[PDB]
RNA sequence: AUCAGAAGAAAAGGUGUUAGUUCAUCUAGACAGCAGGACGGUGGCCAUGGAAGUCGGAAUCCGCUAAGGAGUGUGUAA
RNA sequence: GGAAGUCGGCAAAAUGCCACUGUCCCUAUCUACUAUCUAGCGAAACCACAGCCUGGGGAACGGGCCAGGCAAAAUCAGCGGGGCUUGUGGCAGUCAAGCGGCGACAUUGCUUUCCUAUCAUACCGAAGCAGAAUUCGGUAAGCGUUGGACCCACUAAUAGGGACUACUGAUGAAG
RNA sequence: AUGUGGAACGGGGUAUUGUAAGCAGCUGCUGAGAUUAAGCCUUUGUUCCCAAGAUUUG
């Protein structure tokens, strides 16, 4: 695992994506954060210096995973012009009309399963289906409707709010057929999505996260090898 | 940091390269900036400067001088104390307690006014107890009854300043 | 605790929300009313009532509220505005009803999910707002 | 209050705006013009690519508006030394040319009508017969003066305006030596200066005007203003149908909005866009000098690329920025 | 904060007046200058 | 605890001239004889009160940064009683608040008096009488002032120990290892020289280890030293690290150490001692190991070895005491890690910043890593408008065959 | 005047400066 | 910890200082007529002011020291700068 | 005199200047400037983690003398 | 936005704690009339003589005096302007520079514009000032010193004080 | 003081409003109709006017 922050700020869930085919970052912000991301994945996957809506938030307004990226409504034509120029082939790239635009604070996905915001409209989890590949569940995390931002997910592990019952974790673990634990970050940061990206090789954390975390993320996430 | 830490970081790297040379050249040259702050400022920072040389001077003097020793409305307008009471006697001209240090004993004791004997400004006062410079007054002495004269001002200084008369 | 863990830099927009304003609580807190008693950032102009916009920080009163709330004045982020502001894009922007979130003077927020539409400029100002954010246009 | 630095709050006792102060001449700098003079045509709004590196909108599109002015390219018609002196500059000599058109003959009668037309006659005659004492005089310039400043006249003529007499002033000609000047200013007689040879649509110039007259409130209003660090966006040629398309619009069109600009006309000439607000009403000749020193800010330095520019109908509220693409939208009228 | 009057503000802006922060007016005059 | 945030004391003289010259500065100066006695009294009764305010303030910023002996952990009560003799300081830090109350009655009273000043003289005597005695009162705590200030300058020298967290305290004789154990173990830098009493003070170091972090404080060795060390050992949850000579290369005799461990002992109950054998490489050891808490480990203090195992030791004592294929890329599994030293790290976006101006001038290029089939047009500006319609609406791959699969169609309608 | 003050001394302070100095005079001579 | 970086311009008289206590500033000093700076290899990292006129070299010298000098830190313990350590003459 | 000049603060201060008054050494070399010595009982005695003249309390003596004070300061844990 | 203005629901608005309101933030626009100008008609109060400013003239210092600053016709419309004093108490004894018994310090006894005397911003010197934060002091009045009932927040800070002619615009004859 | 002269209308463009009467079976003629410079742009459109009077000027 790494600790790194955007300008000063931990919350490195907000400022970034991260997939296992591509690395989206903040743009005319800290390039330092650019520098980071490369530093790990510049030679293995395509790192995006990229923006949507006009806001450094791309984190929590896009959601993707290996095969399909999905952005909001609320991004300009110029801007997926660009995701598109700079993004592969082998990863797909939609504009969900969908009636909560914040994709990353509703939607947590990997490869195979995701978990989505029940306020969803039937016609967005037909899409995401069709783009991404994975199973649809609408179900919800600690009694909270914004899956994405509290419940940081990737391939070969998943991370939740400590307060929810180990009842509730054997549920959500079960029916994404992978390991989860209920951990914390950045002292007693709640919003695991918006302070943990992951993908199935590599971790970043915020910088204010201590070591006990950081050993639960590395032991969940397996990246020793 | 721990305890002298700046202590330990002098003794493991040194001070300043030139430090011996400013505190020299400042040890040198006070001379020259007294005589400068002497004569070119002005006002209170001037005269504070002024007693405080005058201070030294005669510390030095004295100091060298032990050498060759050594080598040889109807108010009360005063304090009171306490129809009759035409005036008005307010509570903060009020006076009950007195430093009235002994003659031979030479000691400013702090004794209550037992009452005032004679006001020299005039009968009126006496009766009404102002006290004023000369007037006296008789106060317990049993942790010394006995008079004194008020050496001071109440008015003016605000206590109650007396000399015993024995 | 004014501007601060605000990541980035506000651009100016127009002033909707005076002292001594009315909002509707966004999040699920459990809050209903705030009431701005106080505006983080204000110089020293002679007869201004301090005023505030989205994503700027007051301090707030829960006016209508559980009691325990209540009886705290404590800092709030204005989340929406009925005024029009114009973006530096050029297009001009107006919300229905002046809404705002309770948050700690840190900069996260008290809530759990905010309700409604979120200005687009608090949420890049604040991630915390971003990361607690349902849909921003 | 009220600033102190700009009263007495006094009419201007001028029209067109005074440069009173000129770049400082270096010898090292080849020969270059320093000032122009345009016409306020009217203000619209652009799109543009924002490349500030951190800014918060770098590379992200804003909304600027800009003032368009038309300046139709001036003519030289004389050359000025002013020679230093212990009580200031002084101007020693003057020099004009033959053909001094008509349209700056106005300018030295108030009815030029009822005039006699007997401007620069014996002059002109002179010039033609015996060239040996304007070969006198720029040689006086040659050896004693140390500024030269060229009188350039604006041709009025192909403004959409009811004025004609001819705006004329002098532009000084930093650069060389006093030699140099005399002789760039020599080469220039009855020929015509055009801006993009003085301006390159980039760099950052100061505006001079008189503000309009709001009336009387003392006096307010029509008061000589000097606007620093104005930035050009783009120098547009009257004879392209592309004076209004960008990289990213194409679409053939030209500057002046849709019915023409309001209260001036058809601009139909060289054109000079500009950020924000200009001094003055529109059709009210501006100044235009380059700044008195460089500043090398990074608004100074930062290139430009208009994304689209409007011509949408300023006499309202315009909602189509082309006639075809109006009929284009708009079913077919009864016409 | 370091008001424009100030010395060296002054000084580190004639700095920046000699870098090729100037050299992009120098021969950016000369583009006309050959016009 | 930490005391390093008390501002620090005037020496009298100082204090009365910032005194003086703040009612000087701050309140008005110039009075004539005509002016009315309301305004002559108003004038003089203002000085008066502002100094009386201004001793005040200074007065309680002392009594109130200063730390309460008695509301603080014992730990810190017990150092100060030996350090700074707690009766003495109290009986300082209550003679200033008695100085306190004085001069706010002083200035009742001279104000009181002050509502009957008849002449400009009058009032400006009792001004003057005043300023004498809140100036007389405050030069009688010339000792009280200086003790404070010596005892706020070794305040803000002392290592805020923590007593909450996981601690191992150290103690034995002087020069017994353990100053090599503390500065293997503790990033902290405690000179240690032969002299003995090298360590004069308690010094405070923390450690990670088992993804926690223990702190390790120090003790001198064994007097004023000595009852240092004792009340460190006698409130602190710690874990007791006796190093012993067992080479006896310290000066000091075995069994004089054991004795000492032994007298100890009643300090180091309930608490997980540590029978260190220091100098190891380099009897009453059977009575101590006897007891069963001190674990024997041997300490190679001469060879250097065995400092980690102990710290190991010692901190595992202390504990007691208290389908989903992840299809990762070839190249991730042979992905040299970015390290700045060697020149195989791909250089980095940072790294092209510096070289280009730096942060605020280098414009990252944006379209400098589009997958494309070509790198040169990789600046071109693609069309967004035309003709009132958009572009980006009609980009399709084979448009062409569209447009021509029409020619026909038009083709036809005109015939 | 070049100063904080003017030294022509107003036709009082010619006034009261000899007077005041008689009775300097006068206090000695007491 | 951040060393001095000197570079030399103009046969030595015109100095250029870098990396100075962190600082990003470049300190750029033009020493006085007269005055040639130079870099000496026998002594690691000092400088040999060489020049004919007292006045000048010695004022260089007391330019360079004033232009590093450390600010807001102490004295006590930030006592990082140029110091002149030697007075001589060429023989 | 960086704001000189053409009885009230006033008494005091000034490495400003010029004259005097009263004392001092001086080609047995004056003052300063330099080279060198500036000692040995003795780290005298209580005092202490460590105090050696210089954290601290009384003397504070003696051999050589042309001179070395149980010490004038800096300083060292010493 | 809806009492933050104001001692305040003064006056409108809402109808014939909630709610409304330009009282306020912060004013903007629109209409009529007065207003200005033109043709006509056409007063009175008041009037020693007059009308630039700084300082000084014993007072009362002034519009005349003195010393200066200065000073170019005729007008039009607004605005009404007209050697004090400070930062350091009183009693008693002890010295003792010295003078002629006092005796100096010290010691012991008890109880709009302006000013800088700068709150903030700039710089500076000192402090056990590691960093940060801060304290004291110096130069410094360029520039700021807030919003609500001693308070309670904001803020970099919410420092202490003095007090006919002119003014503002508009024409204008003339070397 | 006779010309890419000036004016009065008119046409076109741009605009504001929101589809005029009447006819025919709410619908269509009807983005119609009206207003458009009074501080909008333009005019080969039609007509007229001007190649003057007074005063002051070395």
């Amino acid at each position: 695992a790494l600790r790194a922050q955007f300008e000063n700020s931990n919350e490195i869930g907000v400022f970034s994506n991260l997939t296992n085919s591509y690395a989206l970052v903040a743009l005319g912000g800290s390039e330092n954060f650019y520098s980071v991301f490369e530093a790990e994945l510049g030679d293995v996957v395509p790192v995006v210096h990229t923006t949507i809506g006009g806001t450094r938030i791309i984190g929590r307004l896009t959601c993707g995973n290996r095969k399909g990226l999905l952005v909001p409504s609320s991004t300009t034509d110029n801007e997926l012009q660009h995701l598109r120029n700079s993004l592969p082939d082998p990863v797909k790239i939609q504009r969900v009309d969908e009636r909560l635009s914040a994709l990353g604070n509703i939607v947590a996905c990997n490869d195979y399963v995701a978990l989505v915001h029940p306020d969803i409209e039937r016609e967005t989890e037909e899409i995401i289906a069709d783009v991404l590949d994975v199973e649809v569940f609408r179900q919800t995390v600690a009694g909270n409707v914004l899956t994405g931002s509290y419940c940081a997910l990737s391939n070969q592990g998943a991370l939740v709010h400590p307060r929810t019952s180990i009842q509730e974790q054997d549920e959500l673990s079960s029916l994404l057929q992978v390991p989860l634990v209920a951990g914390t970050i950045n002292r007693g940061s709640d919003v695991i999505g918006a302070g943990l990206v992951v993908n199935d090789w590599c971790a970043f954390a915020g910088l204010d996260t201590t070591a006990t975390e950081l050993a639960v993320c590395e032991s969940i996430f397996k990246l020793q090898d | 940091p721990q305890n002298e830490y700046i202590e330990e970081s002098i003794r493991k790297h040194g001070r300043r390269f030139d430090h011996e040379e400013r505190k020299r050249k400042k040890a040198a040259r006070e001379a020259h900036d007294a005589s400068l702050y002497a004569q070119k400022t002005r006002g209170i920072k001037a005269k504070l400067y002024q007693e405080k040389r005058r201070k030294e001077k005669i510390q030095m003097k004295k100091t060298i001088k032990q050498h060759e020793e050594r080598n040889a409305k109807r108010m009360i307008t005063k304090a009171t104390f306490v129809k009759y009471e035409r005036f008005i006697r307010p509570m903060a001209l009020r006076q009950k307690k007195a430093n009235v240090t002994h003659k031979e004993l030479g000691v400013t004791m702090q004794l209550p006014i037992i009452g005032v004997k004679k006001n020299p400004q005039s009968p009126t006062y006496t009766q009404l107890g102002v006290l004023t410079k000369g007037t006296v007054i008789e106060v317990n002495v049993s942790e010394l009854g006995k008079y004194a004269q008020i050496t001071n001002n109440p008015e003016l200084d605000g206590c109650v300043n007396a000399l015993l008369l024995t | 605790r004014g501007r601060g863990a605000a990541s980035g830099t506000k651009y100016r927009m127009t002033l909707g929300l005076p002292v001594q304003a009315i909002m509707n609580c966004a999040d699920n807190s459990g809050a209903k009313n705030l009431y701005i008693v106080s505006v983080f950032g204000t110089g020293a102009r002679l007869n201004r009532l301090p005023a505030a916009s989205c994503g700027d920080m007051v301090l707030a009163t829960v006016k209508k509220g559980k009691p325990d709330l209540r009886k705290k004045i404590m800092p709030a982020i204005v989340v929406r505005q009925r005024k029009a502001w114009r973006r530096k894009d050029g297009v001009y922007l107006y919300f229905e009803d002046n809404a705002g979130v309770i948050v700690n003077p840190k900069g996260e927020m008290k809530g759990s999910a905010i309700t409604g539409p979120v200005a687009k400029e608090c949420a890049d100002l604040w991630p915390r707002i971003a990361s607690n954010a349902g849909t921003v246009v | 209050h009220g600033s102190l630095g700009f009263l007495p709050r006094k009419r201007a006792s001028r029209q067109r705006g005074k440069v009173k102060a000129f770049p400082k001449d270096d010898a090292s700098k080849p020969v270059h013009l320093t000032a122009f003079l345009g016409y306020k045509a009217g203000m619209t709004h652009i799109v543009r690519d924002l490349d500030r590196p951190g800014s918060k909108m770098h590379k992200r599109e804003i909304l600027e508006a800009v003032t368009v002015i038309e300046t139709p390219p001036m003519v030289v018609v004389g050359v000025v030394g002013y020679v230093e002196t212990p009580r200031g500059l002084r101007s020693l000599t003057t020099v004009w040319a033959e053909h001094l058109s008509e349209e700056v003959k106005r300018r030295f009668y108030k009815n030029w009508f009822k005039s006699k037309k007997k401007a620069f006659t014996k002059y002109a005659k002179k010039y033609a017969e015996s060239t040996q004492s304007i070969n006198r005089e720029l040689e006086r310039i040659k050896k004693y003066c140390s500024v030269v400043r060229v009188l350039a006249h604006t041709q009025i003529r192909k403004t959409p305006l009811a004025q004609k007499k001819a705006h004329l002033m002098e532009i000084q000609v930093n650069g060389g030596s006093v030699a140099d000047k005399v002789e760039w200013a020599r080469e220039h007689f009855e020929k015509t200066v055009d801006i993009k040879s003085t301006f390159e649509q980039n760099e950052m110039i100061d505006v001079i005007g008189v503000t309009r007259g709001k009336g009387n409130e003392g006096n307010a209003g029509y008061m000589h203003r000097t606007q620093l660090n104005s930035k050009i966006y783009r120098i547009g040629a009257g004879d392209d149908a592309k004076n209004a398309s960008t990289d990213f619009d194409a679409t053939e069109k030209r500057i002046t909005p849709m019915g023409g600009f309001v209260r001036y006309g058809v601009v139909e000439n060289d054109f000079v866009m500009l950020n924000g607000a200009t001094p003055g009403p529109v059709k009210r000749v501006l100044t235009l000098r380059k700044s008195l020193l460089t500043h090398t800010s990074r608004k100074a330095l930062e290139p430009v690329s208009l994304k689209w520019i409007d011509t949408a109908s300023k006499f309202g509220h315009g909602r189509f920025q082309t006639p075809a693409e109006a009929k284009q939208f708009l079913g077919t009228l009864k016409k | 904060t370091s008001g424009p009057r100030d010395n060296n503000r002054n000084k580190w802006a004639k700095k920046h007046l000699k870098k090729g922060k100037r050299a992009k007016n120098s021969n950016f005059s000369k583009f006309l200058k050959k016009k | 605890a930490v005391f390093k945030n008390i501002t620090p004391i005037p020496d009298v003289n100082t204090f009365l001239d910032v005194v003086l010259s703040r009612t000087q500065r701050k309140t008005p100066t110039v009075i004539r004889s005509g002016f009315k006695i309301s305004r002559i009294r108003g004038f003089y009764g203002r000085k008066v009160k502002f100094t009386q305010d201004t001793i005040t303030e200074k007065l309680d910023s002392i009594l109130q940064e200063f730390p309460k002996l008695n509301d603080i952990h014992p730990f810190h009560a017990d150092l100060l009683n030996i350090l700074y003799d707690r009766d003495h300081l109290k009986i300082a830090l209550s003679q200033l608040s008695t100085a306190k109350h004085l001069v706010e009655n002083v200035a009742r009273d001279y104000i009181r008096l002050l509502k009957y000043g008849d002449s400009l003289y009058r009032c400006k005597q009792l001004k003057r009488a005043a300023l004498g005695r809140m100036a007389t009162i405050i030069k009688r705590q010339k000792s009280s002032l200086e003790f404070l200030e010596q005892v706020r300058q070794h305040l803000s020298r002392l290592p805020a120990i923590d007593p909450n967290t996981r601690t191992l305290l150290v103690c034995g004789y002087p020069n017994v290892g353990k100053s090599s154990f503390m500065n293997k173990v503790t990033r902290a830098q405690v000179d240690v020289q032969p002299y003995a009493f090298t360590t004069k003070s308690l010094f405070v170091g923390h450690f990670d280890y088992k993804y926690l972090r223990w702190q390790v404080i120090d003790t001198p060795g064994i007097n004023t030293i000595e009852m240092q060390s004792i009340t460190a050992m006698a409130h602190l949850r710690s874990a007791v690290l006796y190093f012993m000579d067992l080479s006896e290369m310290c000066g000091y005799s075995v069994a004089a150490q054991v004795k000492l461990y032994h007298s100890i002992k009643p300090l180091f109950a309930n608490k997980v001692t540590i029978l260190v054998l220091n100098k190891i490489d380099a009897e009453l050891l059977q009575t101590i190991i006897d007891d069963g808490n001190v674990k024997v480990v041997q300490t190679s203090c001469v060879q250097d070895i065995g400092v980690m195992d102990v710290r190991t030791t010692a901190c595992e004592a202390l504990l007691a005491a208290r389908a989903r294929p992840a299809c990762i890329p070839d190249s991730v599994k042979t992905r040299r890690a970015y390290d700045a030293n060697d020149p195989n790290r791909r250089i980095l976006a940072r790294d092209i910043e510096a070289a280009n101006g730096g942060a605020g001038v280098y414009n990252v290029e944006l379209r400098d890593k589009y997958i494309l089939q070509d790198p040169s047009w990789k600046y071109d500006r693609m069309p967004e408008l035309l003709d009132g319609k958009n572009v980006a609406d009609f980009v399709d791959p084979e448009i062409e065959a569209k447009l021509l699969a029409l020619d026909e169609e038009e083709e036809r309608l005109e015939r | 005047s070049l100063k904080k003050k003017s030294k022509r001394r107003t036709t009082r302070l010619r006034s009261r400066i000899e007077k005041k100095a008689a009775e300097s005079k006068r206090k000695q001579k007491r | 910890h951040f060393p001095i970086n000197i570079n030399l311009t103009e046969n030595g008289t015109v100095v250029e200082i870098r990396n100075f206590l962190g600082e990003r500033i470049t300190r750029v000093i033009k020493c006085l007529p007269g005055v040639t700076v130079s870099i000496s290899s026998a002594v690691k990292d000092e400088i040999i002011l060489e020049g004919n006129s007292l006045e000048n070299v010695s004022q260089s010298a007391a330019n360079i020291k004033q232009i590093c000098n450390v600010r807001n830190k102490d004295i006590r313990k930030f006592l990082d700068g140029i110091y002149v350590s030697e007075r001589g003459n060429i023989e």
